[PDB]
Parts: structure tokens; sequence; C-alpha cells
């Protein structure tokens, strides 16, 4: 129930923060606030406990505060090695232990680019084979972090939904896939659907309609 | 000098039952609270369950709560989760945690150790070859793809013109869907005006299978 940002990104050297934002019963209620880092491929560690205190071993360059119910890691002096991705977690009023939706952090190390979006209606031959899938390739954008939202005509859709996580390309930009999985029914029963990218705060949405080509 | 090892993950069919332990050592584990933590591939860290230094005291995460017990054995110092009712929304590395707080009853964190993990993949597919799919052009360049679809276990590997074709050429991680079959997509962005002359064909290779397709490429009929 812990609200974190997808992705932040700063240049190397500069500051940065990361925001979690809960309620009166997890981060506003208690002084149980902590931040994990979580580089690829391993497990988390510990980098900041009780809202600001700081494991021994752990660098000075990251702090945490808190006000009501939103919690802040600030990491200083960005580098490169800061480059992972962080979650906060918190005690809650149901006598359990939260972690944050959590945040990929980019150290910027090469241009800001926009993401290019291809979606593609199912084949005739998945229809033919009484399946269908909306696949919604995401490529050349840069940090390489997005979310997909998925709407058929104008209202939004999460059953059936399937993302991959970012993986650079040949040409060390990133790309994503999202599918939306429906029956051939489904498919031919609305007028549109439509695949929207969020990139550092600005939506690319591209829409198919069964009845185009 | 912490150390935490989980073990006791695999490929498990659903609802069957499965358990898992984590050995400590380099602290005193009879004094220290312990927690499960899972992640699915690709997502985010979900809380699992807790356990105080002696047991006394338990709680678990609403998605697993009369489903999984968490116990202990401070003769053996090891730490344990019993899995049951498995369904394919468990699959995940899970990780077991020492609480950082010495001799109490109230587990509120922080999460003070990590183990580095262990799979449990619930899934009740068998080895299965892929049926593939293709992703014309239709809407200068022009993406064109196939799409790998409902095959187990990983890997599948994939070409294009038998190899001759690399610029351009991105396949994607793989997606494990709810019936617990992998799919995948390869992509290939070519000039448009080739689209009337030149082939394009992907070949895919699964090996775990012995199945190898290779899928014709063509522009859509409109």
């Amino acid at each position: 129930v812990l609200t974190q940002p997808a992705s932040v990104s700063g240049s190397p050297g500069q500051s940065i923060t990361i925001s979690c934002t809960g309620t009166s019963s997890d981060v506003g209620g208690y002084n149980y606030v902590s931040w994990h880092q979580q580089h690829p491929g391993k497990a988390p560690k510990l980098m900041i406990y009780d809202v600001s205190n700081r494991p021994s071993g752990v660098s000075n360059r990251f702090s945490g505060s808190k006000s009501g119910n939103t919690a802040s890691l600030t990491i200083s002096g960005l580098q490169t090695e800061d480059e992972a991705d962080y979650y906060c977690s918190s005690y809650t009023s149901s006598t359990t232990n939260v972690f944050g939706t959590g945040t990929k952090v980019t150290v910027l190390g090469q241009p800001k680019a926009a993401p290019s979006v291809t979606l593609f209606p199912p084949s005739s031959e998945e229809l033919q084979a009484n399946k269908a899938t909306l696949v919604c390739l995401i490529s050349d954008f840069y940090p390489g972090a997005v979310t997909v939202a998925w709407k058929a005509d104008s209202s939004p859709v999460k059953a059936g939904v399937e993302t991959t996580t970012p993986s650079k390309q040949s040409n060390n930009k990133y790309a994503a896939s999202s599918y939306l999985s429906l029956t051939p029914e489904q498919w031919k029963s609305h007028r549109s659907y439509s695949c929207q990218v969020t990139h550092e705060g600005s939506t690319v949405e591209k829409t198919v309609a069964p009845t185009e080509c | 000098q912490v150390q935490l090892v989980e073990s006791g993950g695999g490929v498990v069919q659903p609802g069957r039952s499965l358990r898992l332990s984590c050995a400590a050592s380099g602290f005193t584990f009879n004094n220290y609270g312990m927690h499960w933590v899972r992640q699915a591939p690709g997502k985010g860290l979900e809380w699992v369950a807790v356990i105080s230094y002696d047991g006394s005291n338990k709680y678990y995460a609403d998605s697993v709560k009369g489903r999984f017990t968490i116990s202990r054995d401070n003769s053996k110092n090891t730490l344990y989760l019993q899995m049951n009712s498995l369904r394919a929304e468990d699959t995940a590395v899970y990780y077991c945690a020492k609480d950082k707080r010495f001799i109490t009853m109230i587990l509120v964190g922080p999460f003070d150790y990590w183990g580095q993990g262990t799979l449990v993949t619930v899934s009740s597919a068998s080895t299965k070859g892929p049926s593939v799919f293709p992703l014309a052009p239709s809407s200068g360049t022009a993406a064109l793809g196939c799409l790998v679809k409902d095959y187990f276990p990983e890997p599948v590997t994939v070409s294009w013109n038998s190899g001759a074709l690399t610029s351009g050429v991105h396949t994607f991680p793989a997606v494990l869907q709810s019936s617990g079959l992998y799919s995948l997509s390869s992509v290939v962005t070519v000039p448009s005006s080739s689209l009337g002359t030149q082939t394009y064909i992907c070949n895919v290779n699964h090996k775990p299978s012995n199945t190898k397709v290779d899928k014709r490429v063509e522009p859509k009929s409109c």
C-alpha cells in the first residue's frame, strides 16, 4: 500500500530524493520506516532504518526523513553504483509489514530518449487458433523505466496484462514489451484498444482497432 | 560474518506442498525474529511472514494466511516456511531475513540481513514446444516480429534469416503466463521499401523439446 515513484534519475554527483507515501496506519503511524537497495540479480540490503538511522558501513550520502504519511530517502552525490532498485518498508496497523512499490534509480550515463511504441493487433493465424494477443513493443528509451497502461475503448483494463522489465537493446538504449491477452470474442467486441506508455512524467499512446489494418 | 542460506526451492505443481528452510550463522539465532520475503520474477518485494525469537508470535501476509505456516527449530539454527495449496501466483524467489531487534516479541523491523534466496516455481506444465505467430508490418522504417507462445521450459533462442539479419533485431525476455507456460517476442526494424521484395523468417529454437520452427513473416492483407 506504500506508493513510490516508478523511476527517479539524476546526473552523476547530483542529489535525488525518493518519496514513499503511505497512510496514518503505515508511515504516518510509526517511526519504523526502512529503505532497502537492491542491485540486479541480488538480495536487498538495508540502507536506512527507523526513518533516519544508517547501519554502519552505509555511506552517509544516504539519508532518510519523514513528514506526515510520506517518508523520503535522499541520495547525495550520485555515484554510478547507486544505480539500483529502492524499496521503502514499514510496520502497519494490521500487524504486518509492507514494502513500497519500488523505485528504479538511474544515474544518467547517456542522453535521455523518449520511447518509440509499436502496437501489434492479433494476427489472423492466432485468432484462427482461437487466441488473441495484443503486443505493445516499447523501444529506444532512456532511462530504462516505463509504466504501461491498457485501455479497451476508453476505460482501463488490468486483467490479462503482462509486461517485461526493460533491458538494453543492441543500440544500448532500452526496450520493453507488454501483452494484453484476450479472447477473439473480446477482441472483436470493442471499438479500439490502446497501449499507453509513461516515461519521465510523459505519456505516449498508440491505438489499434479491429476494423482497420 | 552473518550468513543466511535458503534451500528447498524447486518446481512444484499447483495444490501441492513444499517446505523451505533457511539456515543461519554468525549471530545468536536464538535472540532474534526472522522474516520470509518473496519476490516474483521482475516484480517488487512482498513481505510474507514473521516469527519471534522463541516462536511465540507468528504473523502472515493476507496473501498467504491460512496456506503458509512459519516455524523455527532453534536447536538447528534453522527457519522454515511450510507452503500448502500452492498456486502459480506463489512463484517467486523466497528470501529469509533477520530482524534487527534483540529478544522481543514486537516484530516491526527492520530487516537486518538477507540470504541470497531460493526459487520456487509453481507450474503444472510439462515439456512443450512453442507455437510461433507472425507480427506483420502494417501502419520509412517498419517493425516486424514473431510471437513465440506457450512453451516450457526456458530457454528459447531466436534468429532471423538463419542469422543473416542482425541489425535492428531484439529478442525480449520471456513472460510467464497464468497457465504456467512461457511466451516472448522477437522484433526487427526493416526499411519499408524492402517489404515487397525481401523475405523475412524468424528461426525459433527450443532444444528442451527438440523443436525448431521457421516462420515466414509477410505483409498483411488489408
